[PDB]
């Protein structure tokens, strides 16, 4: 089909800069307006950008007091949207999308993160949660900041069953974070559960044995 | 938000085939059609529709006929087309809004009809009355040369196919009926040109005769122009002749109310 | 700066049932008016344009209704899949303004919680830290209690409740309780307890261990 692909999201120092890219796939890009809309941890959607498809006119809200500038590179099939002087205000979600008119978005992207701190990055710590007809396995995901980390199984190939948890602001202003799974536990010796923490911010990646303790 | 080439109102005639409702936004930015959507209502219901993401022209039955052409949208022609037949019963204010990414507008243009039948009334009003005032003068002659059969067998039914022509004439709207009426006219008024010569020569006869003849044929070949089509800017050379040739008529009744009279 | 007002904020409806979701805007835009969806861990899809206008592969079960200013999202047969976010944005005004939002919750019969405990990773142990983990998996309605007991002396304020999104295909939740001691603490005590309250269970769960059996 059509496929949308954001990036470039990360942790940022408070008045730092991002350059965010739009990778599009499925469709003539030149031929659509294509536009930015950011989703504050509230919950609520913010249209941040617009531009035509010739690249020529761009249009933001009053909101962002001109601090995003869209561009697109028609030939590498690239949307980007270059956002300065960031803010704590800031942090969200960030949204590509294809643009028809009235600016109905027929088509979002996935999505990327972007953080904006004080607070310098701290990695996860990732231990085993050992099972003992269905078994029940997972990871604690422990201390770690800024947000979101993300949990595939055994390379994303185990999905049926998995419950990855909302992550809770502890008492030290880190995160903490379960994802588990049940699983048939006639399986477990002759199947191998492993568990793929990755948090970007930090350049963690853990792959953690999940195993039934000795 | 939007600004047009502002146009108050638009006047069709019967002979206005195809009819257009301008609509001209004067900052368009859009750089594809995907990014335009164009609404055209009338008297509050939705007459036309162009989704640019999909390019659906969508239409009601009650419009069946209309259209904008697309491939001058961007440029900001929003001008809308329809034919004549459904314009005549949708007479009142067209609403035009145009609808790109960001910014929208709308614009209100009156769409109004006038009826000037085929020709214009002072022009209508003049073909008529000179080859009825013409026949009549040679009715005159005709009297007082009587007082041949033949020229009062011919002189009823030119009196008549005139009166016929004359009100097959200036009817409705461009009809065959007007198209022959005036032909009738035309014709009747071309065997007066021999029924005026049907005295019996002067050196005043062969005058007012070749000047009635070069003004007659000018006045055919001078309406040969006009039969075609509605709305005919050739309208002087019929009423030109038709004038030349009362005029020669009335050099005939007098300059004959001379001759009986005077040896 | 036109406002976008949804109502209602939040919703729970039985699958089969039809729903309305209202939105006002704060000035007249005609029938320029956008329906989206958003499934949790998911990103928008857009539903309607232009008030009414049904997009390409959306449920024949959505269609969407009004103009001016008060518009309608109707779901005649809601379906568990249907649970989610759905915003209404105009079309037309300044800016690309999006509504508030409204929340569909799904109702379903009452499902007992499957309730499993874990205890510390070694590892984490010689890290200097204990951390006794809790889960009631896939149960109805979203409210649970639980309590922490160690050495049936019950615990206050060293616990953290998450709860899952609710399910799109079981219309289920799922909630962890992280219980956090020292090593040392740790040490001091035997028993580790897990007591679960939920409106489908005849009698408190109790799931427990004695450190390293
Ligand atoms: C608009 O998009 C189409 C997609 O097929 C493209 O081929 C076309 O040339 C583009 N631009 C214009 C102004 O038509
Ligand atoms: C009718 O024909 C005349 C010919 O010049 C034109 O100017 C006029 O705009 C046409 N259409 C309408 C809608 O009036
Ligand atoms: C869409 O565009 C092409 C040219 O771009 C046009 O010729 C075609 O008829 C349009 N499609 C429909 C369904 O009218
Ligand atoms: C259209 O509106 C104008 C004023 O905006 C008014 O004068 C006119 O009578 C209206 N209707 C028609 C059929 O022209």
């Amino acid at each position: 089909e059509v496929k949308l692909v954001e990036s470039g999201g990360d942790l940022v120092k408070p008045g730092g800069s991002l350059k965010l890219s739009c990778a599009a796939s499925g469709f003539t890009f030149s031929g659509y307006g294509m536009s930015w809309v950011r989703q504050t941890p509230d919950k609520r959607l913010e249209w941040v950008a617009t531009i035509t498809s010739g690249g020529t006119y761009t249009y933001y809200p009053d909101s962002v007091k001109g601090r995003f500038t869209i561009s697109r590179d028609n030939a590498k099939n690239t949307l980007y949207l270059q956002i300065d002087s960031l803010k704590s205000e800031d942090t969200a979600i960030y949204f590509c999308a294809r643009s028809l008119a009235g600016n109905a978005m027929d088509y979002w992207g996935q999505g990327t993160s972007v953080t904006v701190s004080s607070a310098s990055t701290k990695g996860p710590s990732v231990f085993p949660l050992a099972p003992s007809g269905t078994a029940a396995l997972g990871c604690l995901v422990k201390d770690y900041f800024p947000e979101p980390v993300t949990v595939s199984w055994n390379s994303g190939a185990l999905t049926s069953g998995v419950h990855t948890f909302p992550a809770v602001l502890q008492s030290s202003g880190l995160y903490s974070l379960s994802s588990v799974v049940t699983v048939p536990s006639s399986s477990l010796g002759t199947q191998t559960y492993i568990c793929n923490v990755n948090h970007k911010p930090s350049n963690t990646k853990v792959d953690k044995k999940v195993e039934p303790k000795s | 938000q939007l600004l047009f080439n502002k146009t108050k109102s638009v006047e069709f005639t019967f002979c206005n085939d195809t009819v257009v409702i301008p609509c001209f936004v004067t900052n368009m930015e859009a750089q594809n059609t995907t990014e335009v959507y164009v609404k055209w209502k009338f008297k509050g219901r939705d007459i036309y529709t162009f989704d640019g993401a999909l390019n659906k022209s969508t239409v009601p039955t009650d419009f069946s006929s209309a259209k904008i052409e697309v491939s001058q949208l961007l440029k900001g022609d929003a001008s809308l087309k329809m034919d004549k037949s459904d314009a005549v019963s949708h007479t009142g204010n067209y609403t035009c809004e145009v609808t790109e990414l960001t910014r929208e507008g709308e614009t209100i243009i009156e769409l109004k009809y006038r009826v000037v039948s085929w020709f214009s009334p002072n022009e209508n009003i003049l073909i008529v009355i000179f080859p009825i005032f013409a026949i009549l003068l040679f009715w005159g002659q005709f009297g007082i040369k009587t007082l041949t059969i033949a020229l009062l067998v011919a002189g009823l039914v030119i009196t008549v196919i005139v009166i016929v022509g004359a009100i097959l004439f200036v009817p409705g709207e461009y009809s065959l009926k007007n198209a022959t009426g005036l032909g009738l006219i035309v014709t009747s008024t071309g065997i007066l040109i021999l029924l005026h010569y049907y005295v019996f020569l002067t050196s005043f006869v062969i005058a007012i005769l070749v000047i009635q003849v070069i003004a007659y044929i000018l006045a055919v070949v001078g309406l040969s122009l006009c039969i075609a089509a509605c709305i005919p800017m050739h309208g002087p050379l019929l009423i030109s002749g038709l004038s030349i040739l009362a005029l020669a008529q009335l050099l005939g009744l007098v300059y004959m109310k001379f001759v009986a009279s005077n040896q | 700066d036109i406002v976008m007002t949804q109502s209602p904020a939040t919703l729970s409806v039985t699958p089969g049932d039809r729903v309305s979701l209202s939105c006002r805007a704060s000035q007249t835009i005609s029938d320029y008016l956008h329906w989206y969806q958003q499934k949790s861990h998911e990103s928008p899809r857009l539903l309607i344009k232009f008030a009414s206008q049904s997009i390409s592969g959306i449920p024949s079960r959505f269609s969407g209704s009004g103009s001016g200013s008060d518009f309608t999202l109707s779901i005649n047969s809601v379906e568990p899949e249907d649970v989610g976010v759905y915003y209404c944005q105009n079309g037309h005004g300044f800016p690309r303004t999006f509504g508030g939002g409204t929340k569909l919750e799904i109702k379903r019969t009452v499902a007992a919680p499957s309730v499993f405990i874990f205890p510390p990773s070694d590892e984490q142990l010689k890290s200097g830290t204990a951390s006794v983990v809790c889960l009631l998996n896939n149960f109805y309605p979203r409210e649970a209690k639980v309590q922490w007991k160690v050495d049936n002396a019950l615990q206050s304020g060293n616990s953290q409740e998450s709860v899952t999104e609710q399910d799109s295909k079981d219309s289920t939740y799922s909630l962890s309780s992280t219980l956090t001691l020292s090593k040392a603490d740790y040490e001091k005590h035997k028993v580790y307890a897990c007591e679960v309250t939920h409106q489908g269970l005849s009698s408190p769960v109790t799931k427990s261990f004695n450190r390293g059996e």
